[PDB]
C-alpha cells in the first residue's frame, strides 16, 4: 500500500547504494570464470580422449 | 560551556565540563529516581577538585539537595562550580506524569461520574429495549430484498462457472492442437518456435491483465474480479438498489455489535469495551 | 481436627469452621465451637446482590483518579529501571545481529554469483565447445532439478521456498548460534523486553482517563 | 464507605473471582479427556500427511529417471523433446483444474493444511469424536481466561490488593 | 514494485517542493485521534451528554 | 520478519534431524528404479517392432 490506516505516507523506500555497480562487479568476472572452468573442463575431457566431438 | 543538557531515548545527560580537568563529561541520570543531593554526590566523585559544588534557581535562592531531578528540569537552573556559575537551560517538554494539585473540573467531573454510574443500568436497559425491537424491525424491512439479491447472486455465479470451465476447455484445446501438429502433420522443427511465442504470449498477457486492472493475475482474485462484474452488470438490469441493501446489512451488523457489546457487562458486571 | 491429626498452614479460614476443632496454646487446648450460618436465603438474595455490586461501582469511582496516579508513578519508575537493566545486554545484542547480518549477505551475494557462474558454464559450452543440440538437455535437467529442489525445501522446512523468508529464516538460524557462542541468554533478553512494552502499553492506556476523562479499554 | 463496609464488599469481590476461578479450573476438568483423543488423531493425521509429502518427492525423482534414461540411453533428445514439453503444459492444466475444482490455489504450504484438515476430519468421523462439545469447551475456557484477565485488571480497582 | 516506485517518486517530489511531510502525517494522525476519542463521547450507551 | 511486537528475538527455525539425509535417501533409490522402468518399457516395446528409430 502507500498510506497508513489514517492518511499519512509510509517513508521512502531505503536504498542500496550503487545498486547496478554492485551487481555488475559480481555478475560480470564471476561469468568469465564460469568460460574459463567450463573451458579448460572441455579441454581437459577432449584431451584425455573421453568425450571428442566428431 | 554546559548551556544544555542532551536528550536520549528520554532520559537526560549533563555535559558538564569539569573544574580541574579540561574536559565536557557527559552525566546520564534517572529523572524520577535521583535527588539532587545524588547527583551532586556523583559529580564530585570524578575529579575532587572540587572546593564547591552547588544547584541554584534562576531567582538566586538555594535548591534543596532532596529534590528530583525531574522537579528540577521542568524549568531553566545555575549550576555553581566554585568559580564560574553555568547557566543551564533544558529543552521544554510538554509532560511526563499528568499529575498536579486538585482542580474545580476534577471535583465536577467526579459528581459526573457519580451521576452516571447510578442511572447507567436504568438507562442501557432502555436502550437494549430499543435495540431489541429495532433489530427485528430491520431484519423485516430487509425480506424483500434478500429474496431479490439470491436471485442476482445465482446468475451471477452461474455465469462465472460457466467462464471457468470455459478457461479450462480453451487450454485443453490448445493442447490438443498443439498435440495433433507435432506428431501426424508437421514436425516438433517446426512447432518449437510457435510453442515459445505462445508461452511468451502468455506471459505478455499476464502483465498486462495487470497494467488493466491494476492488481496481480492470480486465480481466486481474478474469479471475484469477475464474479463482481457480473453482480453489478446484473443488478442494473433489474433495478436493484444496493443502497439500500448495504446500508440495511451495516446497520444491522451495528446494532448487533452494539447489543452483543452491552449485553455482556450485564452478565459479569464489567466495562463494557 | 478433632479427631487428633493435625491442621496445615495454608489451609483457608472458610474450611476451617464448618466443623469443630482445637486450639492449642503453649499448655492449654481450647475447644472452639463454630456456629451454624443458616442464614442462607435464595429470595431476598437477588436483590441484595444488585446493592452490593452498586455499592462497588460507587466506590470505585469515588477512589479510582488517585489510584490511577500512583499506578502512572510506579509505571514510569519501573520503566526506567528496566531500561537501565535493559541498557547492558543491547550492546551485545547488536554484535552478535551484526556478524549475523554479514554471514548473510555472504549467502545473498553467493547465489547471485552462482547463477552468473552456471550462467558463464553454458554460455561457454553451447556456443564454442559443444553444440546447442548436445547442450539442451543438461539445461532441461538444471531446470527440472531447481523444480524439485525448490520442493525439497518446502518437505523439510514447512515453508514455502520464496526469497525474503528464506532469507530471515537462515539470519535466524546463524543469529541462534552466534547468540550460543559468545554466551548470550536470549531469555532474559526476551523477558526484558517483553515487560518494557507491557509496561509502556499501559502508560498508554491511562491516556483516556487522565487526559480527556474518558473510561479506558479492557485487556483486549 | 459506610456502606462498604456494613455490605462486606470485599469478601463479595474475593467471593467472585473465587466463583471465576472455579468456573475456569472446572472448565478444564471436561476437556482433559477430550484432548487425549484429539492428540491421537491428530498424531495419526500427520503421520499420513507427511506420506503423501515424500510421495510427490518420490514421484517427482520417478520423472527424472524416466525421462533421463530415454534422451541419452534409448532414443534422442530429438524425440524426448515435444514430449517433455506436453508434460509441462499438462502440469500446468492440472494446478488450473485445482483451482476450478478446490476454489483455492495450488501453493504447497496451503494445500498441505487442507490435505491435513480432511484427514483430520475423516478420522474424527471414524473414530466418532465429539467435536463440537471441544469446539464449545475451546472457546468458553478462552472466553472465561479473558474474563479473569479482565477481572484482576491492575490499572482497575475490582479486588483488593491485600 | 509499483507501490515502491510510487513512493520514491512521491518522495523526489515532496523534497523538490520542499513539503514539510511530517507535519502533515501528524496532523492526519492528530485528527484521526480527535475524531477516535470524540467519537467515543457521544456513545449512545454510556450517557456522557444530557438532553439526549 | 526477524522479532516480535516488541524487540525479542523469533525462537529458533525448528530444523529436520538428518534432513538432507532424509531427501537424498528418497531421492535417489526412486531415480534409479525410474531408469529401470523406462530401460525396460523401452526394450519391451522395442521387441515387439512397434517403435523403432533406427
Ligand atoms: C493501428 C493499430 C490499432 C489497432 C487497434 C485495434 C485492436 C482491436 C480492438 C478490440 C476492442 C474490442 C472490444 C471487445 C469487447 C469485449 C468484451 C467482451 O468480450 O464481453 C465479455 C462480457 C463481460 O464484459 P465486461 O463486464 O466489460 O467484463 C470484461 C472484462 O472483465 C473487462 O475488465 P477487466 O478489468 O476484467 O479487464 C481484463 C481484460 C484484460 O485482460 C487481458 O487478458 C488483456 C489481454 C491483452 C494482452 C495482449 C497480448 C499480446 C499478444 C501478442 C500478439 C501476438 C501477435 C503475433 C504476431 C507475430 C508476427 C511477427 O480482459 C478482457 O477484457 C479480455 C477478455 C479476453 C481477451 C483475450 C484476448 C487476448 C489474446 C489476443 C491475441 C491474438 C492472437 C492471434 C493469433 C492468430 C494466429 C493465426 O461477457 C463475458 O462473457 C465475460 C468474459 C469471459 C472470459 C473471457 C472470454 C474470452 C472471449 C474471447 C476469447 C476467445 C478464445 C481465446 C483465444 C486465445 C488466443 C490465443
Ligand atoms: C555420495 C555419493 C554421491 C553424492 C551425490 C550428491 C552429493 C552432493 C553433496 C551436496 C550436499 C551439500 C553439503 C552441505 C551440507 C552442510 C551445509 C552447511 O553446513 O552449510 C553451512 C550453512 C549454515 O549452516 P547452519 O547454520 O548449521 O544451517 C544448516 C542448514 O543451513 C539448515 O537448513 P534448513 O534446515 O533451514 O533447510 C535448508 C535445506 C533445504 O534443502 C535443500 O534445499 C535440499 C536441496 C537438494 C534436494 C535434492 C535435489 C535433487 C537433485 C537431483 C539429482 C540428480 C543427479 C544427476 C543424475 C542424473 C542422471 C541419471 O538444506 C540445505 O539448504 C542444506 C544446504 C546444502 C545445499 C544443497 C544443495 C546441493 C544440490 C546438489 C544436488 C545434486 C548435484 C548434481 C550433480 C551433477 C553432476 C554433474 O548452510 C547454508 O545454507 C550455507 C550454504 C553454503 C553451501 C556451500 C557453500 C560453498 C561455497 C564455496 C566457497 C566459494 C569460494 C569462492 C571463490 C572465489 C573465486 C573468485
Ligand atoms: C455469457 C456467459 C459467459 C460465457 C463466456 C465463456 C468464455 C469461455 C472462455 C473463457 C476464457 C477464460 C480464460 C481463463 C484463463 C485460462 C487459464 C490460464 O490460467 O492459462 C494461463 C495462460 O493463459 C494466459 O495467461 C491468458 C490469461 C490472461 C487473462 C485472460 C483474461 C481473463 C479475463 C477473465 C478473468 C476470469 C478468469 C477466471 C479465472 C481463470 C496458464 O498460465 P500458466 O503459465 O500455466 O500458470 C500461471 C499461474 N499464475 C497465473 C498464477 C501465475
Ligand atoms: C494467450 C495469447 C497469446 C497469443 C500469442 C500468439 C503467438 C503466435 C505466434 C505466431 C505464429 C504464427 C506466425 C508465423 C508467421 C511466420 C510464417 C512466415 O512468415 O514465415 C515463413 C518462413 C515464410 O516467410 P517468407 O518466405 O520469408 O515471407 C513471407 C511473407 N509473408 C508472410 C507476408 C507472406
Ligand atoms: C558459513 C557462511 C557461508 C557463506 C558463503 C556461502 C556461499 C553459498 C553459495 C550458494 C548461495 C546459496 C544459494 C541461494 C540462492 C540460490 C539462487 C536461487 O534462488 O535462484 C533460483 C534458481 O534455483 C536454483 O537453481 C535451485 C536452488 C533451490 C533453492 C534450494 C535452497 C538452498 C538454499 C538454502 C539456504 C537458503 C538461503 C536463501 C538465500 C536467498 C531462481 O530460479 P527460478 O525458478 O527462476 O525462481 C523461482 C522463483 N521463486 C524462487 C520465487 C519460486
Ligand atoms: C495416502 C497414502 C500415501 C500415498 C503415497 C503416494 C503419493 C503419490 C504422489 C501424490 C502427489 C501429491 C503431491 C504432489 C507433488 C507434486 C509437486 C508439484 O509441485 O510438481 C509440479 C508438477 O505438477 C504435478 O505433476 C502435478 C501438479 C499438482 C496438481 C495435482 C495436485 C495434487 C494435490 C493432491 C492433494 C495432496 C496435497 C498436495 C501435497 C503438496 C512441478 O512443480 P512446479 O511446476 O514448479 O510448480 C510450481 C510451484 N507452485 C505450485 C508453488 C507454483
Ligand atoms: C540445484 C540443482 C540440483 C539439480 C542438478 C541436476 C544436474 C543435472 C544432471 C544432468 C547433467 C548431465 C547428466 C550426465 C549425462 C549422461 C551422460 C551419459 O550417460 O550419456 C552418454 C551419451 C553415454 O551413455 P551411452 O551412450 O548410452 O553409452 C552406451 C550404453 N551402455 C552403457 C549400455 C554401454
Ligand atoms: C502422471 C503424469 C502427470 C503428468 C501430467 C499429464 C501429462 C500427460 C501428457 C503426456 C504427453 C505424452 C504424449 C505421448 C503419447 C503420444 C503418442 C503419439 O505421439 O505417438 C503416435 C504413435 C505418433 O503418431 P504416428 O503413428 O507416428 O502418425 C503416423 C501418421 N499417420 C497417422 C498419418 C499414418
Ligand atoms: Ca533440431
Ligand atoms: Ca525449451
Amino acid at each position: 500500500v502507500i498510506v497508513t490506516r489514517s492518511g499519512a505516507i509510509l517513508p521512502k523506500p531505503v536504498k542500496m547504494s550503487f545498486g547496478l555497480l554492485r551487481v555488475f562487479s559480481i555478475v560480470i568476472p564471476f561469468l568469465y570464470v564460469g568460460t574459463l572452468i567450463s573451458k579448460n573442463f572441455a579441454a581437459l575431457l577432449e584431451e584425455h580422449d573421453i568425450f571428442v566431438p566428431e | 560551556d554546559d548551556v544544555t543538557v542532551v536528550y536520549q531515548n528520554g532520559l537526560p545527560v549533563i555535559s558538564v565540563r569539569l573544574p580541574s580537568r579540561r574536559e565536557r563529561c557527559q552525566f546520564t541520570l534517572k529523572p524520577i529516581s535521583d535527588s539532587v543531593g545524588v547527583f551532586l554526590r556523583q559529580l564530585q566523585e570524578e575529579d575532587r577538585g572540587i572546593d564547591r559544588v552547588a544547584i541554584y534557581s534562576p531567582d538566586g535562592v538555594r535548591v534543596a539537595a532532596s529534590t528530583g531531578i525531574d522537579l528540577l528540569l521542568l524549568d531553566d537552573f545555575k549550576l555553581v562550580i566554585n568559580d564560574l556559575t553555568y547557566h543551564v537551560r533544558p529543552p521544554k517538554r510538554d509532560l511526563l506524569s499528568h499529575e498536579n494539585a486538585a482542580t474545580l473540573n476534577d471535583v465536577k467531573t467526579l459528581v459526573q461520574q457519580l451521576y452516571t454510574t447510578l442511572c447507567i443500568e436504568q438507562h442501557q436497559l432502555n436502550k437494549e429495549r430499543e435495540l431489541i425491537e429495532r433489530l427485528e424491525d430491520l431484519k423485516e424491512q430487509l425480506a424483500p430484498l434478500e429474496k431479490v439479491r439470491i436471485e442476482i447472486s445465482r446468475k451471477a455465479e452461474k455465469r462465472t462457472t460457466l467462464v471457468l470451465w470455459g478457461g479450462l476447455a480453451y487450454m485443453a484445446t490448445q493442447f490438443g492442437i498443439l498435440a495433433r501438429l507435432t506428431w501426424w502433420e508437421y514436425s516438433w522443427d517446426i512447432m518449437e518456435p510457435v510453442t515459445y511465442f505462445i508461452t511468451y504470449g502468455s506471459a505478455m498477457a499476464m502483465y498486462a491483465y495487470f497494467v488493466m486492472t491494476r492488481q496481480e493475475y492470480v486465480y481466486p482474485e481474478a474469479r471475484d474480479r469477475q464474479y463482481l462484474l457480473f453482480f453489478h452488470k446484473g443488478a442494473k438490469k433489474s433495478r436493484f438498489d444496493l443502497e439500500k441493501y448495504n446500508q440495511l446489512k451495516d446497520a444491522i451488523a451495528q446494532a448487533e455489535m452494539d447489543l452483543k457489546r452491552l449485553r455482556d457487562p450485564l452478565q459479569v458486571h464489567l466495562p463494557l469495551r | 481436627s478433632p479427631d487428633g491429626v493435625r491442621v496445615a498452614a495454608s489451609t483457608g479460614i472458610d474450611l476451617l469452621l464448618l466443623d469443630d476443632f482445637k486450639l492449642v496454646i503453649n499448655d492449654l487446648t481450647y475447644h472452639v465451637r463454630p456456629p451454624k450460618r443458616d442464614l442462607l436465603s435464595h429470595e431476598n438474595a437477588a436483590t441484595l446482590n444488585d446493592v452490593k455490586t452498586l455499592v462497588q461501582q460507587l466506590y470505585t469511582t469515588l477512589c479510582i483518579e488517585q489510584h490511577q496516579l500512583n499506578k502512572e508513578r510506579e509505571l514510569i519508575e519501573r520503566l526506567e529501571d528496566l531500561k537501565e537493566q535493559l541498557a547492558p545486554l543491547e550492546k551485545v545484542r547488536i554484535e552478535i545481529s551484526r556478524k549475523a547480518e554479514k554471514r548473510t549477505t555472504l549467502v545473498l551475494w553467493g547465489g547471485l554469483a552462482y547463477m552468473a557462474t552456471q550462467f558463464g558454464i553454458l554460455a561457454r559450452l553451447t556456443w564454442w565447445e559443444y553444440s546447442w543440440d548436445i547442450m539442451e538437455p543438461v539445461t532441461y535437467f538444471i531446470t527440472y532439478g531447481s523444480a524439485m529442489a525448490m520442493y525439497a525445501y518446502f518437505v523439510m522446512t514447512r515453508q514455502e521456498y520464496v526469497y525474503p523468508e528464506a532469507r530471515d529464516r537462515q539470519y535466524l538460524l546463524f543469529f541462534h548460534k552466534g547468540a550460543k557462542k559468545s554466551r548470550f541468554d536470549l531469555e532474559k533478553y526476551n523477558q526484558l523486553k517483553d515487560a518494557i512494552a507491557q509496561a509502556e502499553m499501559d502508560l498508554k492506556r491511562l491516556r483516556d482517563p487522565l487526559q480527556v476523562h474518558l473510561p479506558l479499554r479492557q485487556i483486549g
